[PDB]
């Protein structure tokens, strides 16, 4: 608070770095101006991380396997390479699904080619071919396979496209080779892009010349909702109560047939712009399908989204929209009446991935809370363009923040609440600052939609006002 | 919908009729799902001996492994040294996973850095990343030591850690005397425990190799203890407690017990406690060195015997009654200190517990998995308790270890129905608990999906999971437990017999059906 | 109608010289050609551009930040006869991963659409030893369809030819790539032409042309040009035109049949190698 | 006082032949020597063994599943003069990662105590295309302390020398590996000896020996032998003994000062 003072804090924190890192990090920290429309004038993003500074970022494999492909429930996803990557990512993300796991669905499982030294030296294409035969033997109801490359696959030049084509034809199966070796790009983000392109090239066009699906004018798809703790379900219920038909959700609780049917819809509803804008633009260019961003975090944004979406159709849908909004009005008003008095005026700092750092702000504001700092691991400048108008003047923005920076900023701004990831959580709890996981929802949720808002409000209150936070100082000190 | 005074999270929210209806429409409309009867038929097939034969013919596919990769272990080793920053040369995705993995098991901060090698560093090598990374890390987080390991991309391209680190020093990116020990930790060799061995031997070498000339075995009158890969805080603690109780001078080499358990008192402590650099430098002057987990400390053992000239005792992990006895007698022999009355009494209290609970333990059948030393200690103690290990799995075990465990099994009439599996995974183990059902599984949190699968066949086929091992993500604070020594044996015994009794109560809780055996007193 | 060719053969056997002179000859007869250098030494386009340099894809990626920041205009340059030139780039010896450089570079060229179809030929100039998958990137599906192997009548050059054919069979059978012939870059050995013709038959291919050892090559090279540009009516210039025409008109594209070490030793003995 | 030596140079320049003929001569003198082949075509010991099949470390590892299951006496063989021979091995061309094969093989040798036993010399025979970190495994600390670069009076072969010296510098500055000299494997070019002596001084090293071009080298090779074994009294055999003697008594170990591609062009015009 106060622009000169925030700029002072930034320069103080930067003093610890060597010149090269100091010069770089300076470009990734900003004091917000809601007026500014071109964030390139104010902050730089989507650049390589400085070595040794404890970035919070992950890799392209996390962005491809962990985020986009992993949730698709009736396919089997191969972590191709050594045993590490697939094991750390096994069931760490709560992309919820309905299925019979190990039989027709496979999301929580870890399939891997478990590369050994002889596989590196002699290459793994023969092992991958045999692995695919064994998958078909032991999991006959799988509806397709993806091959998610880890680092060594990309270095040694294994030809996984050729293997996917030959085995695909031999077994009449969709097999999707993904070059998401983790050293590509600079973060999870290039993994999104690589994964989108793999969907485009290997899956999405499968029904291009099939007309057996009966489409309606109210057909939509939810693009970029990974159903964390059931988020997509509590969004999908609203769209369908509004009279729309949700043919697909990408990719939380998603199925390969939903993906193949998606080119038949009338409108693509994009929640996560960062991870799925690529295939959204593709679908408009090839199929003529328009897309629109929406936001189902909190009642103000949900209501605004529902009306914006409904205006895209006809009067019948707009009538149903207002009827949905009327139905849920006393529910979220009771949530606000109960929890807003407990949270009013509290100040929050966020640090998340590529969407939620701006997207959840409205929900905090519906509870009378103030977001005084936000930032992203891997957003691009078109994300910051959308962020600066959502944030207050002289709030702090930080891109690819370091462990050191984030801590120093928190010590000076002294938020009442911090919303970030598992690698941040236990640091700030020890400083006595209430912390909410804003990736995993701290094993709670959903937070999307009206039903989600009630849980979000409950969770923020339970943590911010918990009796544990008064107990950190021993009485004799 | 929500009632504001009884808000529903995902469970049981999505059991509401309107959500159930919506999910049914999603499935039938767009998922083109196999019919339920087909799903049931395939599920039943996956429980058969026919499926098991296909399953065990796998040569290329791994499903649900029960191991992780080398640098995970290197990081844990490095965390055990005073003000030491683990540093993994290579790709940053790895480090985000290492930290998260450990965050979830210990519920604590885990500090580790990367030098973020990207595509152009893969092609040109990571020398510049090491230079900037070391300078940056030192300036920013102010460690007294940086312990360098590698991710697999840096191992494929053969980045020479030694050269890169020395050039960083020669070019003034970090002071020449600043300690930067290193180890190559290729993920496509061995497992996380191999990484721990490699890191430790690297650190030991760094502090002792050049200064052996003034060393004299036995001159500091201590015993070195090397714990290996250890994720139970209680295990570091119980070893220190017993040695102090005996009045034995000791030095625990790699000791992350403080940094993994800092108080929440208003400040974040990036570092706490740990083995000091002086302790490592002075280690060759110890009477001897004891390795707590010998089956993954073979490189360390070669270095300690060949360079420090310590006559490392041939000792099993100190788990269960016999092997804790042998550990204490060997420590007594090395140090000259008698085993004190207090530890003798503790032993007798474990024996008392064994006599008290033997009737409920007798003949109970277990499947179990984990790391090689842990698994063999658990097998040994199960035999002592009159239990039957049946399915013993160690995904990262080797042939010599398997023969050693077969020999332990053969030495007891309770080992007659047991088979030891190496290089097999939890999908293999799944088949085993269907075709040759045990009473319980002892394993880590990944076992919960097997329990779920067995219940779906039927309540009478369910195999309950007993959580002992690593990682444990779906219970809280079990990392504070002990598995070593008499104290760990008491904790394990208690967990086993009460797992048995908990299940028997569940099976006898049926009013006017099974509750004739719902005894108050057991 | 765009033909892609990959040139293989032992290091220092004359791949880059022969390729660039061949390509210059091709341009000289009106063909539109691109040369893709797949050798981390990055000297595969020096004679076509004039100056000994050309900024490589990998170093320009390192300058711009990542490969994603790279523009085709920055790394693809035209030289003699309008030939388009590009180098993968790579590390200096004994560090890094040259193989990944080739992978990155060729994926980049594909993605940025460098294969415009205003091209009659693409030639890949590839590292001698081919020690990993990356150096086979040029002969995967939708890349080079024809392979020419440069060798000579020396034992080491012929073994390499045979060894490289071993590696070829994998990609010929997974894809459509074929061996179009052996180019004999002469080392003035006894009965050199008959020896290579004989090896060609063993493999099932042909000796597509015999290139004489001429020091007009060393002349043009220090002058940083092809012979075609340096002295258009040298006899060696006519030799490259001849090779160029044969390549254009070649229809012999086979899957090679590698021979054993004992077979290769017997062949050289048949041609007098043990005679003093 | 075992001396570890690594041989580098332009592809096709004669590294493997020169190394094996050198080693035969050392063994003839009574030196105990091990040759380590660091090339996936595994042809570094072909002339020393030539009797019975050689199995490579990587091939034997694949058959056994991992390197840990491998024993040293399965892959380490003795040939002419009791010279001990071992090959890294690696994939056929165009697949896998030969660089990692060399790393793995040398790590194995280190771990299994190959460098115990009282050897006077170890030679690493490396391939010409040093395209990654793995092929510089032989010059890491605790490996080769002396590098000999084989060259000739041909341009490509001097540019290779210089460029290899470039690569050597990061290891030389960080450890104890040093350039021991240039070995001129003659291509019968005009005033070749003077010219290589000249390049040596710009770099700061020496031309330790001039090896004549003699087709007996190729005749011996066809018979899978060194000249020392094939024709112990040939002129060329005496050349290799001469070379071996210099190597035995050599003390000149320096850090290379590579020159510009311009200075090299200067050298070749001025001759
Ligand atoms: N002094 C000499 N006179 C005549 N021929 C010689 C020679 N030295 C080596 N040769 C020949 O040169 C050819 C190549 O020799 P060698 O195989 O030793 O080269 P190299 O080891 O540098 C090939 P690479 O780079 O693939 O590793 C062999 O046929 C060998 O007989
Ligand atoms: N036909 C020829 N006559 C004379 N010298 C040649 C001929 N072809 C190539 N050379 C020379 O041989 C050397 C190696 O050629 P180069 O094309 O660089 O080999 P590679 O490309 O196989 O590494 C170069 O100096 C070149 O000038
Ligand atoms: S996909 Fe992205 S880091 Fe858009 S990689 Fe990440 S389940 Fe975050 S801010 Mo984890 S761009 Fe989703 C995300 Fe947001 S895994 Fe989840 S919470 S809305
Ligand atoms: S960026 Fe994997 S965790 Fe690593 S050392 Fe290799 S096995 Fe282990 Fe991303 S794709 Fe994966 S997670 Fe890293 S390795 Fe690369
Ligand atoms: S062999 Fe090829 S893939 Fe392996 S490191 Fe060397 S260059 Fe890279
Ligand atoms: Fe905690
Ligand atoms: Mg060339
Ligand atoms: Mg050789």
């Amino acid at each position: 608070m106060s622009r000169e003072e925030v700029e002072s804090l930034i320069q103080e924190v930067l003093e610890v770095y060597p010149e090269k890192a100091r010069k770089d990090r300076n470009k990734h920290l900003a004091v917000n101006d809601p007026a500014v429309t071109q964030s390139k004038k104010c902050i730089i993003s989507n650049k390589k991380s400085q070595p040794g500074l404890m970035t919070i970022r992950g890799c392209a494999y996390a962005g491809s396997k962990g985020v986009v492909w992993g949730p698709i429930k009736d396919m089997i996803h191969i972590s191709h390479g050594p045993v590490g990557c697939g094991q750390y990512s096994r069931a760490g993300r709560r992309n919820y699904y309905i299925g019979t796991t190990g039989v027709n669905a496979f999301v929580t499982m870890n399939f891997t080619s478990d590369f050994q030294e002889k596989d590196i030296v002699f290459g793994g294409d023969k092992k991958l071919a045999k692995l695919i035969d064994e998958v078909e033997t032991l999991f006959p109801l799988n509806k397709g396979i993806s091959v998610q490359s880890e680092c060594p696959i990309g270095l040694i030049g294994d030809d996984i496209e050729s293997v996917s084509k030959v085995k695909g034809a031999e077994l009449s199966k969709t097999i999707v080779p993904v070059r998401c070796e983790g050293f590509r790009g600079v973060s999870q983000s290039l993994g999104h892009h690589i994964a989108n392109d793999a969907v485009r090239d290997w899956v999405l066009g499968k029904r291009d010349e099939d007309t057996t699906f009966a489409s309606t004018p109210y057909d939509v798809a939810i693009i970029g909702d990974y159903n964390i703790g059931g988020d997509a379900w509590s969004s999908r219920i609203l769209l369908e109560e509004m009279g729309l038909r949700c043919v697909a959700q990408w990719s939380g609780d998603g199925s390969i047939s939903e993906i193949e049917l998606t080119p038949k819809v009338k409108l693509n509803l994009v929640h996560c712009y960062r991870s799925m804008n690529y295939i959204s633009r593709h679908m408009e260019e090839k199929y003529g399908i328009p897309w629109m961003e929406y936001n189902f975090f909190g009642p103000t944004k949900t209501i605004e989204s529902l009306r914006a979406i409904a205006a895209k159709f006809d009067e019948s849908i707009q009538k149903k929209c207002e009827e949905v909004i009327a139905k849920y009005k006393p529910e979220w008003e009771a949530v606000v009446a109960k929890y807003r008095p407990r949270l009013e005026g509290k100040r929050v700092m966020l640090y998340i991935g590529g969407l939620r750092p701006r997207h959840v702000i409205g929900a905090y504001e519906d509870l009378g809370m103030e977001v005084v700092g936000t930032g992203y691991e891997f957003a691009h400048n078109d994300d910051y363009d959308r962020t600066m108008k959502e944030m207050g003047d002289s709030t702090l923005l930080y891109d690819d923040v370091t462990g050191y920076e984030f801590e120093e900023f928190v010590k000076r701004i002294k938020p009442d609440l911090i919303g970030s990831g598992i690698k941040e959580k236990f640091i700030f709890q020890k400083m006595g600052i209430p912390f909410r996981q804003m990736h995993s929802w701290d094993y709670s949720g959903p937070y999307h939609g009206f039903d989600g808002f009630a849980i979000f409000a409950r969770d923020m209150d339970m943590t911010l006002n918990n009796p544990c936070w008064k107990k950190l100082q021993a009485p004799w000190e | 919908s929500q009632q504001v005074d009884k808000i529903k999270a995902s469970y049981p929210l999505f059991l509401d009729q309107d959500y159930k209806d919506m999910l049914a429409k999603k499935r039938d409309g767009f998922e083109e799902k196999y019919p339920q009867d087909k799903i049931d038929e395939v599920f039943q097939w996956t429980t058969t001996k026919e499926y098991q034969e296909l399953n065990f013919q796998r040569e290329a596919l791994t499903v649900n492994p029960a191991k992780a990769c080398q640098p995970l272990g290197a990081v844990l080793c490095a965390l055990g040294f005073e003000k030491t920053m683990p540093y993994v040369h290579g790709s940053q995705g790895c480090v985000a996973y290492f930290r998260s993995y450990f965050n979830r098991h210990f519920r604590e901060p885990v500090s580790c850095v990367s030098d973020s090698m990207t595509e152009d560093a893969a092609v040109f090598g990571g020398q510049q990343n090491m230079k900037d990374g070391l300078q940056n890390c030192k300036a920013t987080y102010k460690p007294d030591m940086i312990a360098v390991s590698t991710t697999c991309m840096a191992e494929v391209i053969g980045d020479d850690l030694n050269a890169f680190i020395n050039n960083s020093k020669k070019e003034g990116f970090i002071p020449d005397e600043f300690p930067v020990p290193f180890a190559h930790t290729p993920s496509f060799v061995g497992s996380h425990v191999t990484g721990w061995d490699n890191m430790f031997e690297g650190i030991a070498r760094y502090f002792t190799l050049k200064s052996m000339d003034d060393k004299v075995v036995g001159s500091n009158k201590k015993i070195n203890i090397v714990p290996g890969f250890e994720t139970y805080l209680g295990n570091f603690r119980v070893i220190k407690r017993m040695l102090s109780e005996m009045g034995v001078g000791y030095s625990l080499l790699s000791d992350p017990e403080e940094v993994l358990d800092t108080p929440a008192d208003g400040q974040f402590r990036m570092y706490a406690g740990g083995t000091t650099q002086e302790e490592m430098k002075d280690a060759p002057n110890a009477l001897n060195t004891v390795l707590l987990q010998p089956w993954h400390l073979e490189k360390t053992k070669k270095f300690v015997e060949g360079t420090w000239k310590h006559e490392v005792p041939k000792l099993n992990i100190p788990m269960g009654l016999d092997w804790t006895d042998e550990f204490l007698m060997k420590v007594s022999e090395i140090s000259g200190q008698p085993i004190p009355a207090s530890l003798t009494k503790e032993r007798g209290r474990l024996v008392d517990m064994m006599t008290d609970s033997h009737t409920w333990l007798h003949g109970k059948r277990f499947a179990l998995w984990g790391d090689p030393d842990f698994v063999m200690g658990l097998v040994k103690f199960l035999l002592e308790l009159g239990c039957e290990p049946v399915h013993i799995l160690c995904h990262n075990g080797n042939k010599r270890w398997k023969k050693a465990v077969d020999a332990i099994l053969a030495a007891s009439p309770y080992g007659k129905n047991a088979t030891v599996y190496i290089g097999k995974d939890l999908w293999h183990l799944r088949s085993l608990v269907f075709t040759d059902k045990p009473d319980f599984m002892i394993g880590n949190s990944y076992g919960k999906f097997i329990q779920r699968d067995t219940l779906h066949k039927g309540k009478e086929f369910e195999v309950p999971l007993i959580r002992i091992g690593f990682p444990i993500f779906d219970r809280h604070h079990l990392h504070r437990s002990t598995t070593l020594g008499y104290e760990g044996a008491m904790q394990i015994l208690t967990t086993l017999v009460n797992s048995i009794l908990e299940r028997l109560d569940e099976e006898t809780r049926g009013m006017q059906a099974t509750d004739y055996n719902h005894d108050l007193v057991r | 109608a765009m033909r892609q060719c990959a040139i293989y053969g032992k290091g220092g056997i004359g791949k880059s010289t022969t390729t660039q002179n061949l390509v210059a000859a091709l341009a000289e007869m009106g063909k539109k050609v691109m040369i893709v250098g797949c050798d981390p030494k990055a000297d595969s386009t020096r004679l076509i551009l004039h100056s000994k340099a050309q900024n490589t894809i990998m170093e320009m990626a390192a300058e711009a930040g990542t490969v994603e920041d790279l523009e085709l205009e920055d790394v693809l340059k035209a030289g003699y006869g309008g030939v388009k030139c590009v180098e993968s780039g790579g590390p200096e010896p004994g560090v890094g991963c040259a193989g990944r450089g080739v992978i990155t570079a060729i994926n980049f060229l594909e993605e940025e659409g460098a294969y415009e179809d205003d091209l009659d030929f693409v030639f890949y100039d590839v590292l001698g030893d081919v020690v990993c998958g990356g150096f086979a990137m040029p002969i995967r599906e939708n890349k080079a369809q024809e392979i020419y192997i440069v060798c000579s009548g020396e034992m080491m050059a012929m073994y390499a030819a045979n060894n490289i054919s071993k590696g070829i069979v994998k990609y010929a059978n997974s894809g459509s790539v074929r061996l179009g012939g052996l180019i004999c870059n002469s080392r003035n050995t006894d009965r050199e032409d008959e020896l290579i013709i004989a090896l060609a038959n063993k493999l099932g291919t042909q000796m597509i042309h015999f290139v004489p050892r001429d020091n007009v090559v060393q002349r043009a090279e220090i002058r940083r040009m092809t012979v075609i540009e340096y002295d258009p009516k040298a006899k060696q210039a006519d030799e490259y035109r001849a090779l160029a025409r044969k390549v254009v008109d070649n229809k012999l594209l086979v899957i090679p049949n590698p021979i054993t070490m004992d077979e290769l030793e017997e062949l050289l003995m048949e041609f007098g190698i043990m005679e003093v």
